[PDB]
């Protein structure tokens, strides 16, 4: 028998014992989140701990196989998947080291906290207070002084944390036949074995580039626009053509402009839609947002959700008795288990949270009948894109008008097209560059094209490069601006914001022209479109089974990412920035600072 | 005709084979590429119906054929379709087979 | 739907479209020839602009595809036959310039005139007069005159444009990823992308090279032979080692050496073999011969000529009442319609054209079949050859007396044949070495390896040195002896005739050994040789749809050219020459001049 029997069967019988012990551990963790107890978090730890151990044992039984005489490009890439040595190739030593180094990396940054100036006993953490004041604090002295003294308490301990884990997970991935950890990270992507839809992982930074350097001129004119209009709020400290500080964006790394949207507001006489009050008169709760959101998804033309999911599924805050995570959450059990955990209230940001949820749910139950090594996403940017594109579609007025929320005596204008427009830039745009930017640090930093002794230099230099943010204040080599991010401290990958951004354009504008769509790209609804719903099934249906490329294929045509789609969604708030963007010169200057 | 007969078209492009004895009028624009195209004759969007154009001298193999097919089949209802039945002369005084 | 079936689809419509207007275009340019008249001029000018446009305009839109991810060697020779895109990658300005001096040289060579000392009216142009004297005036001081003039008339003016010329193509075909124009007319023989049958452009000059080294010894017998003949009818002007003079060729240019067999006669008293006497004996006509020919053509097994064709074909001269251009010329109008116009008058000259005609058109007529971008010859030397193959085999004395036309009580002799070859050779090879060193010099001058201010001395000594031409008086540099030619000041490649006429004689010998011949390759008929009909039609039927090289395995086997069958044709010729070569010293020596 050829090693391809052998490889069949072992990948048989994994199957059924990793479903078994997955499904176990998914539903002690989901006992644990629905109900905060310590025999709940034990029956979860244990879980957990016997279902790690498995899949160790698992792939250590797979490395027996030379993996080049196979050629079923589907057990090839079970056995890739499963076959991936991990943190296990290095010695014991080196294992501990990067355990603790990532332990204590992650509690200082939950655990940090601050002390100020103000009063001896005035400290407080980083979620909340500090959260609320980088928000809604209008003065510059107070914002300006969190933001530095945040990062001058969290980098500063955080740096020779991370100078040890950099080389660490260099010297890891370097080991498993890669570049570096930032070519492993990348590694997501690769496609290999099959001619036509390969895509090697040097070719992502390439594409990545050639994307943003179509995505710059919007985000170069939104930003103009953004520094014009927050010469008013905050006077003689904004330059007319410098760059902006990085305390005036709003948040504490400035990851998202939502915030901005109270200064920056084109029309703020008439307020935005909003259906809350609308939902509450009409006596709406979270039964109902959710038997609307599946007649939505099924009138696209899905399968209807699973009987244990309106059973099993917890969608309302028992109260503070049943203490569980009010995050929104969607639970694959597995074996045909599928809930949703959310603390639904009534509002239009829950209702858009929970077409968001039901649609991974719709992913997750597509792939189903795959191997539970294949069942998953294209990558780690489809899920998060096809989960959004339900909830753009959802928050159009025509939908909102349609299902009884939004009254029928009121036609949409102008103005506020535009403001919707533009706090959706805030959001989807606006942080295309952070991420952009924090990625090819990163990566350079792990490639080691940045010596130890420039990190912080040409991290505050591509920043006012590329996102055109200036320092508020000198900040000395020994801080640490990127660890202060939770992604980067805790050791995840933050490229998926970026390519899932685009491949929710993508689709978006590829489903439109199914449902024969006959205006702005912002205004499409996929509901009551069989043949949009179909195309995007056909997809969803095939998961991880096959590249990620040809995935595309199937719902946009495309085998590479694309982000005209991205420009042209924003052409019309494209369009008016440029009309209201001549007051003063587009563009930044980096050579000037605040200080 | 010596300028070409124009006047006789044939499909080109199909989205699929058609059926027996299936007749099909449709002239809209077949999509070749990726998008629908909204309609518009353009690139990678071409017109189903393509000219003949015969002319006295294209050679054999171009000259144009009319073709025909008398097609006959069986049902129920008896018919009139039923070929001359001939006839011969009327003999009389003498018995013969009638 | 790959990129694959959108070229297929836009290679469907052009080849109909394509189709539809090159009949139409064939035609009127047909209407035009066989009747000048403004009426037909002015269909023919517009017929083939419409046709030019309409292909410009394909061109382009068929520029839209990568072709790397096409696979189908088909549809990518169509798409690289069709993709082109020619003069219109330089500027406009350039373009323009182009045309003019292109224009301009065309003019100044046909409107050419040479004024005289004889008498202040007494201007001949080229085609009459200069050639009659060029070809029959035995006067030394008169033919030397006259092919000085010419040069100094000519050249003298043509050079400023050729200077021009040459950097344009250069900077042209420099500009379509080749590295001169010289290489850029060398892709014609290129073949990529199949293994086993590639070939390269560089290989072209190596491989002629290589056939040039086995075809000098039997050149430097002829030229030995025809100068030791031409000391008795030009005494006191040719050295007995040294080369001969550039007037005493026979024509202007010394392309082709039959008027020289006037004086180089072996056997004069013998006359040749005839046949035009014996045509009007039994009263032939142009429809007599054409049948014959026919008859001759369908008994090696090919098709018989179209119903079309003796319908609509113009084989005699109506009269000076519908005039036409009186030069043989085989016509495929395309959809099935074939024609040849030709002033078919009685003579074997007149006979032997119509064989290469119908020759021609059945070669027409094999890949009829084929595509519109695909419906031509392997390359620009096997159509010729394959209708000079017909002329070759119509006129030797077994086929002239099995139809009829010499009498039976005549039986070849040593002396006839002798003559005969030599003949033959006065054209087909004693023009080969002309041929290489005018494509020798204009590869070197494309490509740059000759200077500007070394171009005639350059060409005089590779003529000195090839062909064993020396130049009748000293020529300063401002002269252009290469322009005089006409394909050279035409832009027309001239390697055709060097390639074509190995592939004669690589198709002959291929041949005769499937008719089962059993003397010299001179005396070999194909006629009613079946088999030999079947594997040239083999080959006819493929076209352009394959490689030549592979084209040349189907009928002689080899995949790349071949000059020995060229050696076995004048191997008795060849021995003859050698045995009477000896009565002085074979070879020149170039350092001798008659200056
Ligand atoms: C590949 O594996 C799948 C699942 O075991 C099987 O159905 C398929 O036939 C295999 N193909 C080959 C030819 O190995
Ligand atoms: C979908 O169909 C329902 C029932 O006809 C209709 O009420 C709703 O407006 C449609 N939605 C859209 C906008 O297509
Ligand atoms: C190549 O083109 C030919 C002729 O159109 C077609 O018959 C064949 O299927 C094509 N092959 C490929 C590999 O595309
Ligand atoms: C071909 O056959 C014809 C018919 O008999 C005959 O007249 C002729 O001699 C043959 N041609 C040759 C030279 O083989
Ligand atoms: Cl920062
Ligand atoms: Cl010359
Ligand atoms: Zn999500
Ligand atoms: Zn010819």
């Amino acid at each position: 028998s050829t090693i391809e029997e052998q490889a069949k069967t072992f990948l048989d019988k994994f199957n059924h014992e990793a479903e078994d012990l997955f499904y176990q551990s998914s539903l002690a963790s989901w006992n644990y989140n629905t109900n905060i107890t310590e025999e709940n978090v034990q029956n979860m730890n244990n879980a957990g701990d016997k279902w790690s151990a498995f899949l160790k044992e698992q792939s250590t039984l797979a490395q027996m196989y030379p993996l080049q005489e196979i050629q079923n490009l589907t057990v090839k890439l079970q056995l890739q998947a499963l076959q991936q040595n991990g943190s296990s190739v290095l010695s014991e030593d080196k294992s501990k080291r990067l355990n603790t180094i990532l332990n204590t990396m992650s509690t200082i940054y939950s655990t940090g906290k601050v002390c100020n100036p103000d009063n001896p006993q005035e400290c407080l953490l980083l979620e909340p207070g500090l959260n609320e004041i980088m928000a809604n604090s209008l003065d510059y002295n107070e914002r300006l002084w969190a933001w530095e003294s945040w990062r001058s308490e969290v980098g500063k301990q955080l740096r020779p944390l991370y100078e040890e884990y950099v080389v660490l997970k260099n010297e890891m991935a370097r080991a498993n036949h890669y570049e570096d950890y930032g070519d492993y990270w990348r590694g997501d992507y690769e496609v290999n074995g099959v001619d036509g839809y390969d895509y090697s992982r040097g070719q992502l930074i390439e594409d990545v580039e050639h994307t943003f350097e179509e995505i710059k001129p919007l985000y170069e004119h939104l930003h103009a626009y953004v520094r014009a209009k927050l010469m008013n709020a905050y006077p003689s400290y904004i330059s007319p053509i410098g760059c902006l500080p990085a305390h005036l964006l709003g948040d504490m790394w400035g990851r998202f402009w939502t915030n901005l949207y109270s200064l920056t507001v084109p029309f703020g006489q008439k307020p935005n839609i909003d259906v809350t009050d609308a939902m509450v008169d009409q006596a709406w709760d979270a039964q109902r947002i959710f038997k609307e959101a599946e007649k939505f998804f099924v009138s696209v033309g899905l399968p209807n959700m699973t009987q244990g999911f309106w059973e099993n599924s917890m969608l309302t805050d028992p109260g503070n008795v049943q203490k569980a995570v009010c995050h929104p959450t969607a639970w694959d059990l597995g074996k045909g288990d599928f809930r949703i955990l959310m603390c639904t209230k009534v509002t239009m940001d829950d209702f858009l949270t929970a077409h968001h949820e039901m649609g991974h749910i719709q992913y997750d139950m597509a792939y189903a009948a795959q191997p539970f090594l294949l069942r998953n996403g294209a990558n780690e940017g489809f899920h998060e894109a096809v989960g959004e594109i339900m909830s753009l579609s959802a928050a159009t007025p025509k939908h909102l008008k349609s299902i009884g929320l939004l009254s029928p005596d009121f036609q949409e204008d102008n103005e506020t097209e535009i403001n919707f427009l533009l706090k959706q830039a805030l959001t989807i745009v606006g942080t295309l560059p952070f991420t952009y930017m924090l990625e090819k640090w990163r990566w350079m930093v792990f490639k080691g094209e940045i010596p130890k002794d420039q990190w912080m230099k040409k991290w505050w230099e591509m920043k006012r490069e590329i996102v055109g943010v200036v320092e508020p204040v000198p900040h000395d080599e020994t801080y640490c601006d990127p660890a202060s991010l939770f992604h980067v401290s805790n050791d995840y990958s933050f490229i998926r914001y970026y390519t899932r951004t685009l491949y929710q354009f993508q689709f978006q504008e590829a489903l439109c022209q199914a449902a024969k769509h006959e205006g702005p790209l912002h205004k499409c609804d996929i509901s009551n479109s069989t043949e949009a719903g179909q195309k995007l099934f056909n997809m969803l249906r095939l998961g991880k089974s096959e590249p990620w490329t040809l995935a595309l294929e199937n719902v946009v045509g495309a085998k590479n990412m694309n982000v005209r789609p991205l420009l042209n969604y924003f052409e019309p708030l494209f369009t008016w920035l440029k009309d209201q963007n001549k007051n003063s010169f587009v563009g930044w200057s980096t050579d000037w600072s605040p200080y | 005709k010596v300028g070409g007969n124009y006047n006789y078209l044939y499909r080109l492009f199909r989205k699929s084979n058609l059926k027996p004895f299936e007749r099909d009028i449709s002239t809209e624009i077949y999509q070749a590429g990726n998008k629908p195209c909204n309609g518009v004759a353009g690139f990678n969007c071409y017109f189903p119906l393509r000219s003949y154009g015969f002319r006295p001298t294209y050679g054999v193999g171009h000259q144009p054929y009319r073709v025909v097919v008398l097609s006959f089949e069986l049902l129920h209802a008896p018919a009139t379709v039923c070929g001359p039945k001939k006839s011969t002369n009327l003999v009389k005084n003498k018995c013969v087979n009638f």
